[PDB]
């Protein structure tokens, strides 16, 4: 089974890196922007296969949904635990990544601020048609990533405690749960990328001829 | 004990920035400038274990490129514990 | 696969009890005695099935000889282990089993000496051919059985060491070996049972008239 990508272009609107907001993460978007670095060419997890311990017997075609996961269904009957599994690189499917830096263009900062990067990153197709140097219009989703950098910052941020109200206990002996931070910075997942020419408005003749009217 | 077969002459060529998911466990062949390279390592090829209870020195095992192996079981005390992997009796290849 | 057994009958000499001796193990011979105490019928393992426990993967078709035995070829590549295994007893293939115990007849025991018994094993289709009180002919094979109550006897008992000699050992540090007793007693395993007559030399009529010439 192959991998169908949906490129999306010409949207209405294009908005600046600046006008980025939370309110439009994981919605369809066009934003534009000068590219400054570009990433080598990697393979990303997609469809994982995984072995579990006991069982010693494969699973494939697992889902990754950005971060790495591993099922807990365990379909063969063999054991009886869901969390010990091991993946396997060899037999397990992956997608082109390439992660692209772009800045604001030149007539795009403020007055006073200085421009600030996004990291889009572009998969399947779409990889290798961004250059450093030149200003290109990305078409995608507004995606959310982990972030630890903002430990430190101030306000309140966001923890997620589990819930224990179902759950019956003792007070046997012989008290830990798992809590973790919720922190994160905005990406750009792109499927469609259109480089626009830098200026304000392929060595031989023929190529250059047929693109021609 | 050890014989190397080196492929020549592969018809197709690659440039490093064509590699993409398809060329995963496969054969390529790509031209470049070698920039950087480290000193020659001593790799495990046939991989003898000795047993920390009984003292014995197992039999050589043969270790893959792929990932570290391991065993836990002795065959002459039987015993599941601690093994060691001693340099002295362990082959080895060079890596770089 | 069905099990076949070989009885042989109407040997040439038939020995007394007493003339058991260690030159005929594993030989095929003919005994007679008077049967006391007679077992129940019970299974014996014969093909065993065993599942290993990193595996999880069953073999089958086990030659069972005697004391209780595990493979230790693992013929499934998936562990490297070959000391463990979990046997399944409701797969596994038996066979019948009868402990029927003899004693020396009244007229072969000797001047002073009290009767002396013996152990003899039934199986397959011989299995309840004996009946507590009468005098009968087993033809088999003369076996020995480890025995755990000649610990005290005088005398050097064997033991089995396992040599070390072509090992190879070093003194780093952090000397176990496995020995065995070898105390043995001789049973007997029969084939073929006839009774003979408990004197010196079925209710139905017509049953009986049909056995007569
Ligand atoms: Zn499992
Ligand atoms: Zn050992
Ligand atoms: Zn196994």
């Amino acid at each position: 089974e192959r991998v169908f990508q949906i490129s999306f272009f010409n949207l209405p609107t294009v908005h600046r890196i600046r006008d980025i907001r939370s309110e439009k993460i994981g919605s369809l978007l066009s934003i534009s922007g000068t590219v400054t670095r570009t990433s080598e060419v990697r393979p990303e997890l997609y469809k994982a296969s995984f072995t579990c311990d006991m069982c010693r017997a494969i699973v494939d075609n697992v889902e990754q949904s950005f971060k790495y996961t591993e099922p807990t269904f365990c379909p063969n009957p063999s054991c009886e635990n869901r969390a010990f599994w091991t993946l396997n690189v060899t037999r397990s499917r992956f997608l082109d990544w390439q992660k692209v830096r772009i800045q604001e263009n030149a007539n795009e900062i403020p007055t006073g601020s200085m421009p600030r990067t996004l990291d889009v990153i572009l998969r399947g197709d779409s990889v290798e048609r961004a250059k450093p140097g030149d200003r290109c219009k990305f078409t995608g989703v507004e995606i959310v990533v982990p972030d630890v950098t903002q430990l430190g910052l101030p306000g309140v941020k966001p923890s997620s405690t589990l819930d224990t109200r179902g759950i019956s206990k003792t007070t046997e002996g012989l008290r830990s749960l798992g809590v973790r931070d919720l922190t994160y910075k905005i990406s750009f997942l792109a499927c469609h990328v259109i480089s626009i020419g830098s200026n304000i408005g392929e060595r031989d003749q023929e190529v250059f001829l047929n693109s021609l009217s | 004990s050890e014989i190397h077969v080196r492929i020549s002459d592969f018809p197709t060529i690659y440039s490093l920035r064509e590699l993409r998911e398809s060329n995963l466990s496969s054969l390529v062949r790509v031209t470049g400038v070698v920039t950087r390279r480290t000193g020659v390592f001593p790799q495990l090829k046939y991989v003898k274990f000795n047993c920390l209870k009984c003292g014995s020195i197992l039999g050589p095992f043969f270790q893959d490129s792929n990932e570290e192996i391991r065993i836990s079981f002795c065959t002459n005390c039987k015993s599941k514990g601690p093994f060691r992997v001693n340099g002295e009796k362990t082959v080895y290849r060079n890596y770089q």
